[PDB]
Formats: C-alpha cells, structure tokens, sequence
C-alpha cells in the first residue's frame, strides 16, 4: 500500500533489449493477458519517450491450458541494485519432500515505486513491423524480477507466521515468484498439507530430494578383458586421476603391451587385479577438498547420452563436482531432442535453487541458433538461468555414461 | 467555430548531466535574411513558431536553401533516446491482398502535433539582423520540428493514439501509418469503401487535421523501399545487371548488392563465386580481374534476371510451404509459398565460417532462418520440403553428440540429396586389422614422422618437412587409413584428431583432413578408438615417430 525506494546500480542505466519475434497466437494470447491486466491497473500504456525494453513471451504450465505471460527480467536484474540477506535454508535439501507453488498473483498486489516504473517496460511485437508494437510498462510488482520478492518478504512473513508457528518442522523456502515447502510427511498427508497451505494463502508439482544422492565413478566388474575393455579402463581411469589422487593405471597399462587386436581376450595378471581393486577403494571415497563459495558462478554441464539419457555435473572449479546426476525421465519428448534438453536444463535450475538457492550458469550441447530458435516453445519456469554453448564435442562423455 | 480536441503532449527531457545547445549562427546574406523573415513570418501567423526574448541562452543554426531549414544536429545529439519509430521494415509478401488500398497525406497533421512546453525553449533560433545592426529575431518551435530526433516518434504515437478507436471500432478496414501518409485498405464495396475513407476524414478532422481532397499523387504501381506493390502482386523494382569490360571492386559490390535484393523472389540466385573477389580489399578504387568461377556464376544470374518474376501476397487461409535446395560450395536456396509456381518469396543462406563442416548441419542452420523470417514475416512456421530422407535425418540426429531438431518437415527427391558419407563403428570390429597410429613432429626443425604399427606385423613410418604435431597426427590417421582393408580398427592418442572426426565433417579447409574424409567413404567399417598417450600403452609407440 506504501511504495518503497528502488533504484539501478551506480552508473548503469535501464535495460534495452531487443524484443525478439513471436508467433500469430502467443501475440493474440499476449494481447488479452494485457487487456485485462491494464483493466485491473497492474500496467499502462507508455508513450514514445520510454527507450527501455525487456522481451516478453507467452508459455503453458504443466497441466493446463491458459496462456501465461513470461518476461524475460535478466538484464533488469543483473541491472538492478542488491537487495538485502536471509541465509539459504541448508535443510530444505535434506528434506524428504518439497513442493513448488506459484505465488506470483500476490505480488500484483503491492505497487511498484514509481520512478522506477519505466525500467519495467516491454513490448508486444506486431506481425511483420507494421507498428513498433504495443507498450506497455508495470505498476504493480511484475513476476520475475529480483526485487518483488525482496519487496515482499516481510507481508510474506506476516502471511506464513502462523503457519510457521503452527509447524516448526516445515521448511519454507522463497525464491522469485516460487514457494518451496519441504517436509518429511507422507505423500496423502503432504497434499493435504499443501492444500491446507494454499487456503491459508487464498484468504491473504511433487519433489522428493531425499531420493536424490552424488553419483560416484563405477568401474567395469568383469570375468574376460578384451584389448579395447582394458584401453577404455585406463582412458578413464586416467581421467578420474584428474580428480583423485592416486589412482595408478601402470599395472593395467602393462597388460596393453604390444600390439594386439581389439577384440582378443587378455587375462588380468595379479597385479593389475590390485592395481583395479586399489582403485575401486580409492573411488568409494569422496572427492578431496569440495566446498561451495556464495561469492563463485554455479557451472552446470550436460551430456547428450541417447535414448533420451542425459548426464549433467554442477560444479565451481574444475574436478570439484559439487553435484553430479542422470535425468533419463521421458515426457511427450520422445521425438524433440531441444525439448528434452530444455526439460533438463529447468530440472537441474529447480535442483540448484533448493541446494544453494540461486541459478547456475549452463554448457549447452547444441548451436546456438537451434536453441535460441526452439527453447521458449518448451520453456514452464517461472525464471531463466544463463547459458553458452559448447561446439566441440568433449571426451568425458562417455566416462559419465 | 468547432471546438478541436487537443493532443496530449510528449513529455521530453534532454540526456542525464546535459545542457541545451549554444550555437553560433552564422551570418547569411541579405537576401537569405529577407527570405527568412517572410517564411519565419508566415510560420509565426500559422502558430507553428513564436517570438522569444532575450532571457532565452539557447541557440540553434538557421540556413535557407526560398526554404528555411534548422540544423538541429547539436540539439539530436543532446536529446533523449526515444523508443524505435520502427523494429524492421516491413516486407511485401506479408500483405493480405485488399479489394482497395487508398492513401490519405497527413503531411499537414506533422505542424499540429504541439511540443513539449518546457522543452521548446532547446528549440531556439535566430535571424540574423540586415548588417548586424539590430538584435536578431528570436523564434522557438511550438510544433514537432522537421529534423528534430524526437519528431517521428511522436508524431506516429500521436497519430496512433487517435487512430485507435476508428480501428478499433472498424474491424472490417486495415489502416497503417507510414511517415506523413495513411494506407486504408478494405475488400468491402468500392462505395462503402470511399465511405469509411470520409469517416476517417472527418473522425481526423475533428482534431484539426486536414487530408487533402486533391486526388492524391501515390497510385499502382506502388514504389516503395526498392519494391514494386501492385494489386494482385509485388516484386523489386527491375534489377539490371551492367555489361562490364573490367569490373572494378565498386562495380563487383553492386553487382553483389543487386543480386542480393533480387535474390527475394528471383530464386536460384547466387553470390558465392562474386563475393569471393572482394576477400579483404578494402580498397574502393581496386579493380579486380574476374574469375571464370565468376564469369560462370555471373552467367547463370543473366539468365535468372533475364524475364520478371512476381510474388503473390500471403492468404491466411492456406498453409505456408518452404522448399529448400542444396547449390554447392556451401550455398542453398528456398522458395516460400502457398501454392505450388505461386512462390510468396525466395531466399538463400550460405554457410558460416568454420574450419569443419557437414551438408546436414548446414540444412540445419538454413531452417533455423528460415523459420525465424518467417515467424518475422507471417506468424508462423512453414511447413518443410526437404533433400534429405526421414531415415537420414533420424540416424543423423539419433547419433549426434549435440542435441538438434528440425520442426515438421517432408522429403522431396530433389538432386543432389543430403546425406551421410561415412558412420563410425560403435564397437570394435571381430577380424579387422588393428593400425596403432602415432606422430610427432620437432617444433624448430619443423621436421615430423607419422606411421602405425599393427597386430598383423605391418609397420610404416613416413618422414615430413614443415609440419607440426596435429598434422603428423591427422596423417598417422591417413596412413592408417590408405594401407588398411575395408574393415579396420584404428587406436590413436590425439585428442584433436577425435575431437575433428567425432564432429562428423564431410568438407574441410584442410587437405589432409579430407583426404581422411575420401578414405572413410571409401570404408565399409571404421571403429576409432582412443587411449591416453605417454602411459605405457603398448602398440600405441610414441617412440617409433619421435626418431
Ligand atoms: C503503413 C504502410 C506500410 O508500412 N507499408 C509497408 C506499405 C503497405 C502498403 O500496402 C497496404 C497498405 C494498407 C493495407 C493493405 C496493403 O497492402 C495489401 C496488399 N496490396 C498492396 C498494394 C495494392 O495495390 N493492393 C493490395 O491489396 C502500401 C501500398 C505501401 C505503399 C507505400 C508507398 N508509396 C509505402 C508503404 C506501403
């Protein structure tokens, strides 16, 4: 009811990005959004004299069929001053279960300050450049940018103390335009939970962490080593020296002497059963010296492995993997590589806000054209990380399959 | 007198730490100065400009060329940035044909549209007086000035603000505002069509806005933008290609530039062979002679451009086609259509710079940009016809290491075809020969050797001048390559000879690397296989090649 001061950072000015091009029906779904959003004062029209711009398209949320207004607020955040903070919740991870809910609405409520209205400016783009589009600029507190939820964390405390109070075994969690409750109930009872939670938010998407672990470097386990069986064994065995210490390949690498083909058997001696026993030992342990810093870059690498397999690691120094693991789940994506590859890159964005609570910075294995092309048609997130692209296929691949 | 609505002001800030421009006019003759005081004059009595006194510190050049114009450059570069009059230019397939296209001059609505008042005084100007003899008259724009930066954008939002509700409330009539003109189009009767036309005539005029009743100069065909619109069709205007004796570097990038605008809807077009000559010139008055690559391609553009050719316009109703052709050495070409002959428009992509490459990843690239004009264009993505069959495209982007697709598409059997020359074997093969390559190679002598060593006994070992440890390694591979059955397994220990295949290149900048690509088509089974170097690995001989 009373706006607060906001302003940029020392020196920068307001965002200008280039609106890039929509479709005929997210134009259309766009222009009824905005009607009725302007109906209820949550934007205006803007004339000529507002140079800024941020892009904005329209998504479908799981499991429904209305259209939703997504504004791409990158460059207005990284643009706008820090706000502060409240250390990240280290036992949200811990918990058995966690859901996700869109409170988004509630942040329309709470008027934006107005001088800095003008840096919340976008466009609806016109078929073809006939016009220079629809604008439009925010005067409430638009989903998506950083400083709605700093806004409203203290009218979001005052809604969720007594829930808080009522269950100090809860977790909540905030980040952006989402709520993560965490608890350790069952799955009946946590949807009654979550039910309960959002009648509580009315007066004013299932994930189970738990199931989630590090996954560790498995070696081979065999009765008969082919020539090619033991060269692939020591290429990773090589690699994973990078990481730990002291594994040794020199016992198996004396099998490989002389030249013999791929396919023959060779049977191990002794010492190289020790060599690889040494080194099974030595990768049950964890990796030495991994610790997160807040002040670092989260980097988040994804494998392509077929089949609709896909292996990912998130780490800060190279070798410190701070996590590692394998979406291989399968949903209406069976035929659309991007697709399944956009569905990735939220799952492990989701994964990295309830660990460390802020996005990763993502290596892509696609050109660029292609995924800028294609992402925002298969795009369900509320946020949008960053991301580059790898063009040069990397070895380690199969040492993560 | 009939009350006229007024128009809502634009309000105008000069750039942050700014100040207004200071100028010094510069003196003129005696007649410019006459001209001046009768034109400024007029404007005055028109309301268009009004005197100022002394307190006024700003200042801005005035010039006649008779016709009064202010240099408003100090002003511009002083002036807020403002929102983009436009995004892009509007390109002519996108129009829906209309039964009536008329065009209304709102040139007289640009003096109407009043300025900001606490900005007009940045506007300032002075006559200069006859011999300098009294102080010179001192005028401020009330009005949208004519070079001002802030002039078109204000002016088209203001015309859009009133255009709105007559648009809004008239569903059945498209109307588009371009500079001081307005284009109303409709397929309704000709006489109800001039009707809305008075409508929007008078709904104008009731903020003061005068259309001519002059029949207008504008009329089929249209010229716009390099571009013929007609009723039922458009093209570019008539692409002439110039019968050279020599071709000079100005000479070559017209030719270029005129090939590439016609390449729109003149299909087959290209610019290859041309563009290569003016590999980095930089010099305007070069003259370069002309390859025969160049006089060929040249030649088949004469015979393109020889008759006109039309686009139609697009139907909503039908659906959008584009159909893409492979033309070598990396260039393609695509026709957009609805109906088959009838193209909307035609197109190229050439390919990017790279070291390595392959036909389907090009196909690619092209039907990413396709895709992207024509959501610019129309809305929606086209339907494709492709030269590549379903089973190639399904091997290709099953095995690919880097995630790609393409949207929905058919195969058209249109020569050449695109397809893959040559798949790595998964596993090893059972009964091949297996080639240990190595090479290395001195970095001051430049001096190298590359060879193999194999579980049959056969052994090779070839010594190179100039030549470094990647291409020793490429070659050990080559060698492999040329020595071995149609079945062979391969170990190397270069990471950058895997890194190059494992791309899956069917074209190289490198000679060597294409020699390797001809050998693997010539292969029935190849498996690559990789081990870390200096570890011992026996078989991979790190020492036969560093003699
Ligand atoms: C605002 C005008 C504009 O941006 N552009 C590119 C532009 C369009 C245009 O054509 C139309 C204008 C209004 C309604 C409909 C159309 O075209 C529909 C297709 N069509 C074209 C021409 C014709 O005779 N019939 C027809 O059905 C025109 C004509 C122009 C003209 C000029 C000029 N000079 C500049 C921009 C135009």
């Amino acid at each position: 009811i009373e706006t607060v001061p906001v302003k940029l950072k020392p020196g920068m000015d307001g965002p200008k990005v280039k609106q890039w091009p929509l479709t005929e029906e997210k134009i259309k779904a766009l222009v009824e959004i905005c009607t009725e959003m302007e109906k209820e004062g949550k934007i205006s029209k803007i004339g000529p004299e507002n140079p800024y711009n941020t892009p904005v398209f329209a998504i479908k949320k799981k499991d429904s069929t209305k259209w939703r207004k997504l504004v791409d607020f990158r460059e207005l955040n990284k643009r706008t001053q820090d706000f502060w903070g409240i250390p990240h919740p280290a036992g949200l991870k811990k918990k058995k279960s966690v859901t996700v809910l869109d409170v988004g609405d509630a942040y329309f409520s709470v008027p934006l300050d107005e001088d800095f209205r003008k840096y919340t400016a976008f466009t609806i783009p016109s078929i073809n450049n006939e016009t220079p589009g629809i604008r439009y600029q925010y005067n409430v507190l638009p989903q998506g940018w950083k400083g709605s939820p700093a806004i409203f964390q203290s009218s979001m405390t005052k809604i969720l103390e007594p829930f808080k109070k009522q269950n100090p075994d809860i977790v909540i969690y905030q980040y952006m335009d989402d709520l993560y409750v965490g608890s350790d109930l069952e799955i009946g009872q946590h949807r009654t939970k979550i039910e309960e939670l959002r009648q509580h938010l009315l007066r004013w998407y299932e994930l189970h962490p738990d199931k989630w672990t590090v996954q560790p470097i498995v070696l081979p386990e065999k009765d008969s080593w082919t020539v090619n069986d033991i060269q692939k064994l020591v290429g990773k065995l090589n690699w994973a020296s990078q990481i730990y210490p002291g594994i040794k390949v020199r016992q198996l690498s004396k099998l490989l002497r002389g030249t013999k083909a791929l396919t023959e058997v060779i049977p191990l001696t002794e010492e190289a059963e020790l060599e690889l026993a040494e080194n099974r030992e030595i990768l049950k342990e964890p990796v030495h010296g991994v610790y997160y810093d807040p002040s670092k870059d989260l980097i988040a690498e994804i494998q392509k492995q077929g089949q609709g397999q896909w292996t990912y690691q998130i780490y800060q120094e190279p070798f410190k993997n701070l996590k590692t693991g394998k979406y291989a789940r399968m949903r209406g994506a069976h035929t659309n590589d991007v697709k399944q590859l956009t569905e990735a890159v939220q799952k492990i964005t989701t994964e990295s806000i309830v660990i460390w609570g802020k996005t990763p910075k993502f290596k892509l294995p696609i050109q660029k054209e292609t995924w800028e092309t294609w992402w925002t048609e298969y795009w369900q997130a509320t946020w949008i990380p960053e991301w580059e692209f790898v063009n040069t296929p990397p070895l380690v691949k199969l040492w993560y399959q | 007198m009939v009350p006229i609505s007024p128009i809502e002001t634009v309000p105008v800030k000069l750039k942050p730490g700014m100040d207004g421009p200071k100028v010094k006019q510069w003196p003129l003759t005696e007649e410019k100065i006459k001209a001046l005081v009768e034109i400024c004059t007029e404007m005055e009595k028109e309301g268009k400009i009004s005197k100022i006194g002394p307190e006024n510190p700003y200042n801005t050049p005035v010039f006649a060329i008779w016709r009064k114009l202010v240099d408003f450059r100090e002003l511009n570069k002083r002036t807020q940035d403002f929102w983009e009059v436009q995004l892009g230019i509007p390109h002519p397939a996108g129009l829906k044909k209309n039964k009536s296209v008329t065009v209304l001059d709102v040139g007289d609505a640009y003096f109407s549209v009043p300025l900001d008042e606490d900005f007009r005084k940045y506007t300032a100007f002075t006559i200069p007086s006859i011999n300098n003899e009294t102080p010179g008259i001192r005028y401020q724009y009330n009005v949208l000035p004519q070079g001002w930066k802030g002039s078109p954008a204000i002016f088209q939002s203001s015309m859009t603000k009133i255009l709105e509700p007559f648009a809004a409330q008239n569903p059945d009539i498209v109307i588009c505002q371009y500079m001081d003109d307005l284009y109303v189009g409709s397929d309704l009767e000709i006489g109800q069509h001039r009707t809305k036309i008075e409508e929007l005539r008078q709904h104008l005029l009731r903020w003061g806005l005068t259309t001519p009743d002059k029949k207008h100069q504008k009329e089929p065909p249209f010229l716009w933008m390099g571009y013929e619109l007609h009723p039922d069709k458009w093209t570019v205007q008539p692409i002439v290609l110039p019968e050279k004796d020599s071709w000079t570097v100005n000479d070559i990038q017209k030719l270029v530039g005129k090939l590439n605008w016609a390449s729109q809807i003149y299909p087959g077009i290209k610019v290859r062979q041309l563009s290569k000559l003016l590999r980095g010139t930089k010099a305007l008055t070069e003259v370069i002679p002309l390859t025969e690559e160049a006089e060929l391609e040249l030649a088949e553009n004469r015979e393109i451009l020889k008759e006109p050719v039309h686009g139609v316009y697009y139907d909503p109703s039908k659906d959008l086609i584009a159909e893409i052709q492979k033309q070598g050495q990396g260039q393609w070409t695509y026709q957009i259509y609805q109906e088959p002959f009838k193209n909307l428009k035609t197109g190229k992509y050439a390919r990017m710079r790279g070291a390595h490459t392959n036909d389907v990843k090009q196909l690619t690239e092209a039907v990413q940009k396709i895709t992207t004009e024509s959501i610019v264009i129309w809305g929606k993505t086209p339907k494709f016809k492709l030269p590549i069959q379903k089973e190639t495209w399904e091997t290709w982007w099953t095995e690919y290491w880097q995630a790609t697709w393409i949207p929905e598409w058919e195969f058209v059997n249109t020569p050449p075809l695109v397809k893959l020359w040559y798949q790595l074997e998964k596993e090893p093969i059972v009964g091949a020969e297996t080639f240990y390559v190595d090479g290395a190679a001195n970095r001051e002598t430049k001096l190298g050797k590359a060879g193999y060593v194999t579980n049959k006994g056969r052994q090779k070992v070839v010594p190179l001048t100039n030549t470094t440890n990647q291409k020793t390694e490429l070659q050990a591979i080559y060698l492999a390559l040329q020595d071995s059955g149609l079945e062979v397994n391969i170990v190397t220990d270069s990471q950058y000879a895997l890194g190059i295949i494992q791309a899956q290149p069917d074209k190289s900048e490198s000679e060597l690397v294409n020699q390797i690509i001809e050998q693997l088509i010539k292969k029935e089974k190849v498996y690559l296989a990789w081990v870390p170097a200096h570890k011992g690995i026996g078989g991979n001989e790190q020492v036969d090649k560093l003699v």
